[PDB]
């Protein structure tokens, strides 16, 4: 049989030492499922909301107390007894039992750790792969990965206003040649950035240096004087993603880049952005205006769909519904899926599927409180949009999921391809 | 996402498995209704004599799904006049497009409702996991087939292979999920069918002692060879929660007028092979309107019923527990077992 | 590190365990030697009549073992003559601690080779790991302690209960891990048993058949309520590998007379219980010397042994196939095993 | 059976971006295993070799393809058919198949690999826990852990001469509470370290902080700063383990003390610590004197084993013959053991053994290239060691085995038992 006997909740450390919830689902047959929730915003309007006790005496005032124990009486009498197998039946219960748009009542943690153990289950009880158990075909996709290299404005003191700077390694006939050349160019990067005097000691959250670059110019000539220092050629093999998040330096209607003095308006944002399009191998802009300037994101999808890549996060917050605004108002042509940010797995399923429709490209993404959970990777594999933002190479919370693809395509050798460049669905 | 489409498929099929319990005899069904990208509808065939999966989807919706996509696992009925065709709320609904994984198992049916939607212009695809959507309705694609009912074989029987035990004892080589399994296969099944020795010895009942939210009990087939004694104290006589019918070659006079008395319907049958015209029995349960037949306890009944490979799956509750000249049969306990291409088995206690 | 003592314990009974299969009629000893918190010495019984186990560790550290500490698993012989008393090795070797794990199964012998080494003031801790080693020692001790063998019951069965095929068919319902669990337990056991049927059908040859360091061929025992008919063609009556002995309770003479030309041994016992006196052949199999009995086919046999309590542990080899009033056996595929309280099987291939 | 049906290897990447060896073992009855060997020194004369196979085309110079292939012939065609059970048998058939005492013909890694895997997958056979297949007992200690916080010598460029400071929760009743004191240090003294005006951008590899100290003093004042301003009370609650590893400022019989600028002999060095001793609620001095200087070591030994503890890495290397040597001369007061030091588990439990007899206490380590396994926290729960240093909490390399040893305190929650301050057996 595969009804849920047992339900189980506790409290355990991310990969930033803060509190997270790991529930634990056993179905009637032995079979077991596993799933820690990373950590994800608390306040706002517009994403499910995260619940904490707001205790000082407790760790910060980030206990997690509250959501272990509202799994443990309330949806572990809720959800006893049901199929594990009908992911759907268990998703709307929860709904149905929470009785809130955003989640408040029971937290955002707490559904998708019951959601997501849940399918681990179900998928271990029928003795396949997770990624066989999501989608089973015969030929699959293996992701082109971002490889988040520098960190800028908002992660660091860098004098830098942009965020992210990230190589893909998109010249490839296989997954393992892209992983050897990220490697070796991250290494390359590092003793670049140590010939040019720069403070390299150190890493951040997502593996990627925060130098003190003076400026962006300056980062983007050092990550491609690193490509070409390791044996590839820019352009070739290796592209640049970016990533502004401009919602930070967003004020009154300008967008003030303060690393050049400078108050700009959208359509000269826009003018910048071309500047660099053609300027260098430059194929994605992810959150490249704000996402309260729409009329701005209608005039960049208009003059820059066809040649870039235009990816949105805080524009659609994982939401079908505001991407649904978005695709008949002709928004952007991409969209960054992150779990944490709807709740449960079905509501994913409907947002990528919505996106494959409209024509979109379903970029899978990973949060800042990472833990050793890999879902992502047999998310990315499984449904065969093949691209993928889970860090860079340098600390295990972003090997995992690496480690989990070489895995995948070793096991996977003749049905398992990868789409070097033509995964970048911008031109015809 | 690449394969949307096999996704919403799959969401179909596990809509129509939600009615696995209590949809006899009509099949699983299940519906999505996709619009702008978004499912909004969800339908599945729950109880016989509602409304169709379809019907169920689209009422719900009212008129919005104008210019949809529909997914459903089996071809929708036009034929049947019993109820509006799913076909004509389809059409008045105002679907574009309608994605069929399997056609009607009937041959005289298949094929009729496909040409009438065609007819007004909707786009039909047939073949989208046809052989997931076949091996989900295996009793139904069996029966509307061959007109012979879906047989299950199921036995309990000790570690020495020995099916019944000795006078005086408790009579329980089975657990509790044996229990939850063989009610479930009693609510699925249109009919259980027993022996007439298992009936003079245990007495059964065969009704389900279990919880679920349709009860449904099958219909009693009592098989006799020659019928000369009918007992008043026997279970089966009683007609209130299902029918009881008692099949035969030769029968008394005297039996024959107290059967007409009690309203028992008997039937009479050739005899084949030691035992009646198995055959002409599937035959008449298929033309009477059980869909699955469900055969338990009995070596006669059950060696019967395998030496003419009617049998489309089995059952089997094997217990630790040797049966031997003991008048108590004497428990054990299993240490280890290695399921492979055999079973091996280890027991340590006695 | 807090539990050390149990560590050097485990890793004698590995040790032991080590010889498993080559040891019978001796029984399983492991030993460890460490002196300044280092192992340097191991040792474990394997063959019979060879080095003991801590002879084998002790004669390779000459004079390095002096003030070491001893790990043990069973209690050393003092007066046995299945190798020089190894307290004497001992001793002279200077080990200046022994731990011994269990005390020796025999009553006259268990409590004499601690005293004799505590005489020399060598200290004797007993009692660690003590159930885990009498586990191990299962055979050796059950029979030192009771002076009967140890019995294993092993038969194969179909799906539906039956051992034997019908006539004319490959008498093949086991697979090849059957076969080398088959042959290990044959290279265990120091006998071998079967029914006269058996040989009668079958015409089997008792050997070990697979590719393990030392082939230990069991004694064949042959069971015959009434002996009149000796058949030339019999493959037991070769005595180059192993000996065979005949059971009965008559006994032409002719067919006497026939066995003392062919050197075949025959013993004459009561009848019981429509058998032999079965305590009466096991307290002369514990006499002559076999320490593990392996009861294999018959149902005759089996169930006289089963219902009697001889048995000790069981092996059950079953097999999806269906063997029923057919010539060919209807070959199964099994879909689901739940392994539970009682074994839940699901099969659908005929 | 549990005898080894399939033996198979992989490279993949460990946490600081290098290849490394992965090894699954499958058995007769279906039982898997998989274990990840960490990374450790390809060169020296006293210490098991590592394999590599130096080209420089491949990823820099450090591809693990020979030690791959090396398992998948030779160790593959070896230990196949053999008792999983009996892992003597198998580490002595690998060890007399290599036939060097460094393990140089085939790598400690491929070895280590094999070894971990064989016992992971005995472990899944039985359906035990890792920890009660190692050792089944009733009663179980929880490790006393000791966590990094700053990280100063060759980690950084901090003008710090001494390698770690580290922090030891020895005042609490459970593991919990102590897991929590650690969080709510850390998070302070990193609000400690930003209100002082050092620059805290980013984080170390083994999760600790490395800001620009003027000296070692202002470092222990720091971390004594923020355990009184996260609640808990110095010398009571949190004590202050270190870590010089002075072979690195030791040269020509001189210890060089760069920070202060001096030149030290033997006798003043322990002088300095001594002063240290009863200065601060310092309880650990690991490697204190160079692995070259033995007198010094024994000297050391005789006027300060009775007053803290003394811990040796590079003087016994998990070695068993130089560990009876220090024995038999009187040196040190504990030893730290790391798996690939020594090549396989047999080996370390020996050495662990002989600790434990000769009155030693036993401290389980990590290394600076981990992998997402958590093998070390099951090897302490199991041996009953008070003791534990697998990190910092700011990487999930470091953190698995925190959360596995939560896991672990809750699953035998009537027998787990947390020596606080009993564990450092160094008075009386």
């Amino acid at each position: 049989s595969s009804q849920i006997k047992q339900v189980f909740a506790r409290q355990i450390l991310d990969s930033r030492g803060n509190p997270t919830v790991e529930v634990d689902v056993v179905l009637e047959s032995g079979a077991f499922g596993r799933a820690a929730v990373p950590s994800g915003a608390s306040t706002g309007i517009r994403e499910a909301l995260e619940l904490r006790d707001g205790n000082k005496a407790l760790f910060l005032g980030k206990s997690v107390y509250k959501a272990v124990e509202n799994v443990n009486t309330k949806i572990a009498q809720a959800v006893k007894g049901l199929d594990a197998l009908d992911q759907r039946l268990i998703d709307k219960t929860m709904i149905e039992l929470d009785g809130s748009e955003n989640k408040k009542n029971l937290g955002a943690n707490a559904i998708l750790g019951v959601s997501l153990a849940t399918a681990r289950a179900a998928a271990s009880h029928l003795r396949k792969p997770f990624y066989r158990y999501l989608m089973d075909v015969k030929e699959y996709l293996m992701p082109v990965p971002m490889m988040n290299v520098i960190n800028g404005g908002s992660h660091a003191d860098n004098n830098v206003d942009m965020q992210e700077f990230m190589i893909v390694p998109a010249g490839f006939d296989t997954f393992s040649e892209a992983l050897r050349c990220g490697t070796e160019v991250f290494h390359t990067l590092k003793k670049v950035l140590i010939a040019d005097g720069y403070s390299v000691a150190g890493v951040g959250d997502e593996g990627g240096y925060a130098p003190d670059l003076p400026s962006n110019e300056a980062a983007i000539e050092a990550i491609l004087k690193a490509v070409k220092e390791a044996g590839y050629e820019p352009g070739k093999h290796v592209f640049i993603a970016l990533d502004p998040a401009s919602s930070e330096f967003y004020k009154d209607g300008k967008y003030e880049l303060k690393s050049e003095n400078k108050s700009l308006t959208s359509e000269e944002m826009i003018d910048y952005y071309a500047a660099w399009v053609e300027k260098y191998p430059i194929v994605s802009i992810e959150d490249g205006l704000a996402e309260e300037d729409w009329a701005g994101w209608k005039l960049l999808t208009e003059k820059l769909g066809n040649k870039v890549q235009l990816v949105g996060d805080d524009l659609f917050v994982t939401n079908p519904s505001i991407l649904a605004k978005g695709i008949e108002k002709g928004i952007a042509n991409s969209i960054l899926i992150k779990l944490n940010q709807i709740g449960t797995l079905t509501e994913t399923f409907e947002a990528m599927a919505m996106a494959g429709q409209a024509g979109y490209t379903c970029v899978v993404s990973h949060r800042s409180g990472e833990t050793s959970d890999t879902i992502i990777a047999d998310l990315a594999v499984a449904t065969c949009s093949g691209q993928i933002k889970t860090g860079s190479l340098s600390r295990s919370d972003r090997i995992a999921k690496y480690n989990q693809l070489l895995r995948i395509e070793e096991e996977l050798g003749e049905n398992a391809i990868y789409p070097g460049i033509k995964a970048f669905v911008f031109n015809s | 996402m690449k394969n949307i489409d096999k996704y919403y498929m799959q969401q179909a099929l596990t809509l129509a498995n939600r009615g696995r319990l209590t949809v006899s005899p009509n099949p699983m069904v299940g519906c999505i209704i996709v619009k702008n990208g978004a499912i909004i509808s969800e339908g599945w065939h729950e109880t016989v004599g509602e409304a169709h999966a379809e019907v169920h989807a689209l009422i719900k919706v009212g008129d919005k799904a104008k210019g949809a996509t529909a997914y459903v696992t089996l071809e929708p009925c036009c034929h049947h006049g019993r109820t509006p065709p799913c076909t004509d709320t389809i059409i008045k609904a105002g679907i574009k497009k309608v994605i069929i994984a399997t056609l009607d198992p009937n041959p005289k049916v298949a094929g009729k409702g496909v040409e009438r939607l065609k007819n007004a212009g909707i786009t039909v695809e047939v073949g989208l996991l046809e052989k997931q959507a076949q091996e989900l309705n295996k009793i139904f694609f069996h029966y509307q087939t061959t007109k012979k009912p879906f047989v299950y074989a199921k036995w309990a029987m000790s570690l020495d292979g020995k099916i019944a035990v000795n006078d005086g004892d408790s009579k329980k080589i089975s657990s509790h999920q044996a229990f939850v399994n063989t009610h479930e296969l009693r609510n699925i099944c249109d009919a259980i069918l027993i022996g007439k020795q298992t009936l003079i010895d245990d007495n059964p009942s065969l009704d389900v002692r279990i919880n679920i939210n349709k009860i449904k009990h099958p219909t009693r087939f009592i098989l006799a060879n020659h019928l000369t004694t009918i007992n008043h104290n026997w279970r089966v006589l009683d007609q209130r929660h299902a029918k009881t019918i008692f099949v035969c070659s030769k029968i008394s006079a005297q039996v024959a007028t107290k059967l007409n008395q009690l309203g028992i319907e008997y039937w009479l049958l050739p005899q084949s092979q030691h035992q009646v015209c198995l055959d002409t029995l599937l035959e008449k349960m298929g033309k009477i309107g059980i869909t699955s037949l469900l055969v338990e306890g009995g070596n006669k009944t059950l060696n019967s019923f395998i030496n003419q490979k009617l049998v489309n799956e089995f059952y089997t509750y094997l217990a630790p527990v040797i049966i031997a000249d003991y008048n108590p049969k004497q428990q054990l306990s299993f240490n280890q077992i290695s399921v492979r291409e055999d079973i091996i088995i280890n027991s340590c206690f006695k």
